[PDB]
């Protein structure tokens, strides 16, 4: 029976390794995509500098910077919240009650921070509609479509990248732990 | 070893401080602009009331 | 190293205080914007009504 | 046998530090009486404002007081670490930390300015609502708290250091 088990281990290892390979390829392709979207962004910025007065442009650049920062914030924050959540879940029964209470407190503070970040998302969207309405008058419709596509693509693409990175990291971890056997 | 998590917390609160600061800036600029516009309008209508007053 | 740990803890305290103070300031700013907006609205209502009382006089003469 | 000379020099030094440390501890106790009395007085002022003042203006008052502790303690922790890194001169990674630290210090200065503004506002709104005596109690209370936390932290740092050297030398 030992043969069956060993070959089973080998099968699993090979499969997981394949998944890791395909995910890496996806990392490369997606990186090409981020490069392209970045170039489109630079183009939009160039076009807007000409038509937009200095205040409008400062609100624009400030807006995008705050976008990147906001997204990364929500992803890191949601990350720690998920980790603490799974820790509390799989935590052994009994052990220490003060530990369960401290972890619950971490859950509380993280969820509150999440609400604050939510309000921040609302305000940032307000800013987005503000810049959208102001810039709609200044620029053409085609370049405008390219702009909107770009802005949405930046955030969505950043998230896609980070989630993928998490998956590949995890797969690599389970693979390593399994090979150690 | 688990201090890197604490570093993550610090990064989070950094993002908080930055975003709230930027928001405060846009708010101060917003109050100065809006106040200026109000001053303009009240000055205008006051001037209309003055032209009418000379009668 | 423990000095790194403690130093980072202090940093976290700092940025926490920063974020909190900026939050309270933003709140007081929004409340202040609504208050001044309202009071000013009252003022323009008064002024326009006085300009109306002044306006009705010219009609007769 | 100058080893004797050195040993007695130590013994004298440690004795001195023990004395000064005692003085600092007693002074800390008196300061503790002060913080308690001032805190109860604070509760009283809060009650009077609760009765006389409006809910909104009261809310800005609570905002002000809450923000005060945070601002003061912030400047004390910040000035503390800044002194730690500046004294740390007594592979150049630190220079960047110094930069961010001074920038944070300026930002905190701006925050102090706004807090002082709010102090003037709360003072103006409260002068009309409250009596001159109760007003004296309010001003005395706020300034007493602000200065008092600083004094407390300074002393605590001093004593903590004295204990550090006493223990370190005493083996
Ligand atoms: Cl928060
Ligand atoms: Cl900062």
């Amino acid at each position: 029976l030992d043969h069956d088990l060993s070959v089973k281990k080998q099968e699993l290892i090979e499969s997981i390794s394949r998944k890791l390979q395909v995910l890496r390829e996806a990392r490369e392709s997606l990186l090409e995509d981020v490069q392209a979207n970045t170039v489109l962004g630079a183009e939009v910025e160039a076009i807007v500098k000409g038509v937009c007065k200095p205040s409008e442009f400062d609100k624009f650049r400030m807006f995008i910077g705050d976008l990147d920062k906001v997204v990364n914030l929500l992803l890191s924050l949601s990350g720690r919240l998920a980790r603490v959540e799974n820790a509390l879940n799989n935590l052994d029964d009994g052990a220490s009650p003060g530990d369960r209470q401290s972890l619950l407190e971490k859950q509380r503070v993280l969820i509150q921070q999440h609400e604050d970040a939510k309000e921040l998302k609302e305000n940032l969207d307000r800013r987005e509609r503000i810049v959208f309405d102001i810039l709609a008058n200044y620029l053409s419709e085609e370049s405008l479509a390219d702009y909107e596509h770009f802005v949405k693509m930046k955030s969505a693409l950043i998230i896609e990248q980070r989630e993928l990175e998490d998956k590949i990291h995890l797969g690599e971890e389970q693979l390593k732990c399994l090979l150690d056997s | 070893g688990q201090m890197r998590e604490l570093q993550d917390q610090l990064e989070a609160e950094q993002y908080f401080s930055t975003l709230y600061k930027t928001q405060v800036k846009e708010l101060k600029e917003e109050i100065e602009e809006k106040n200026r516009e109000n001053l303009k309008k009240i000055q205008e209508l006051q001037n209309e009331k003055e032209t009418l007053a000379t009668q």
